[PDB]
């Protein structure tokens, strides 16, 4: 069981970008699917989370600037404009139904916003 | 959301000593902590979930401590490759009543020598 | 049955017959419940009489609300 999380590219600082993330090996599905940011150099941010329902919920930073919707399979990021402090490394962190022990985490693709 | 306090900065220690790392949460969030473990390069590993339940995989040196609004890790004869930075995340984050967020740490490097 | 009779309730979700959706009542006899419908409720009556939690069975809020919160209910066909 593992996650791997896919699509980060080079933009020009207010197109929009969306990053997938695929489960790929797991049996249940009783997810809490997790984003958090890590900028180069600085700690871990968290951005938000989505279940297997459809409840997704934001930080207080990141209301607004971010969207997290799912598919049948994909658990989808939306940066709706990505400044210039939105360069980071973006993970995805999934475990079981009960919210506490996320314990599979992707390697992580590194999003890089500058004209 | 609530912030939380990661003390200190970078703590020192050597080969069969023990650290103590501090995080404070703003309210009570009771129990419902995670200590992460991120090497240079690397994705974090879970350590300990609920704030004294080890994950299957880590070694019985960590341990974990607290409830209410103060916790601790304990690392205990520190290897050579326990050089990582540790995070604490508050992880009541999902629910509709209460939720008190997700926030992560300040982090702390520990360095042996 | 009814909860005249209900002593223990289990909410095994990885080692029973085929997962969350089925909760085992029992009193000894056992019965087969349903699952959404046993957490959709304690859920229900926690958040109702929400004046009177000691502390303790505020975990039991959270733990059943995130637990049925994580359930896709579209993968159980």
């Amino acid at each position: 069981q593992q996650v791997k999380e896919s699509g980060g590219r080079l933009v020009t600082p207010g197109t929009p970008l969306t990053l997938t993330c695929t489960a790929s090996g797991f049996s249940l599905s009783t997810y809490w699917m997790s984003w958090v940011r890590q900028a180069p150099g600085k700690g871990l941010e968290y951005i938000g989370v989505i279940g297997g329902s459809g409840s997704t919920y934001y930080a207080s930073w990141a209301k607004g600037r971010f969207t997290i919707s799912k598919t049948s399979t994909t658990v989808d990021l939306k940066i709706t404009s990505p400044t210039t402090e939105d360069t980071a490394t973006y993970f995805c962190a999934r475990d079981s139904g009960a919210g506490v022990r996320f314990r599979f985490w992707g390697p992580g693709t590194l999003v890089t916003v500058s004209s | 959301d609530l912030v939380m306090t990661q003390t200190p900065a970078s703590v020192e220690a050597g080969v069969g000593g023990t650290v103590t790392i501090n995080c404070q949460a703003s309210e009570n969030i009771g129990s419902r902590l995670a200590w992460y473990q991120q090497k240079p390069g690397q994705p974090p590993k879970l350590l300990i979930y609920r704030a004294s339940t080890l994950e299957s995989g880590v070694p019985s040196r960590f341990k974990g401590s607290g409830s209410g609004t103060e916790f601790t890790l304990t690392i205990s004869d520190l290897e050579c490759a326990d050089a990582a930075t540790y995070y604490c995340q508050c992880t009541y984050g999902v629910s509709i009543t209460i939720n008190y967020g997700n926030d992560f740490g300040g982090g702390t490097e520990v360095v042996v020598k | 049955l009814a909860l005249e009779n209900i002593s223990d309730i289990y909410l095994v979700s990885n080692q029973t017959c085929d997962g969350f959706s089925l909760a085992s009542l029992n009193s000894v006899i056992s019965r087969c419940a349903n699952g959404l419908n046993v957490v959709s409720f304690f859920i229900s009556i926690l958040k109702r009489s929400s004046s009177a939690l000691t502390g303790h069975l505020r975990e039991l809020l959270t733990t059943l609300e995130t637990l049925y919160g994580s359930f896709s209910v579209e993968d159980l066909f």
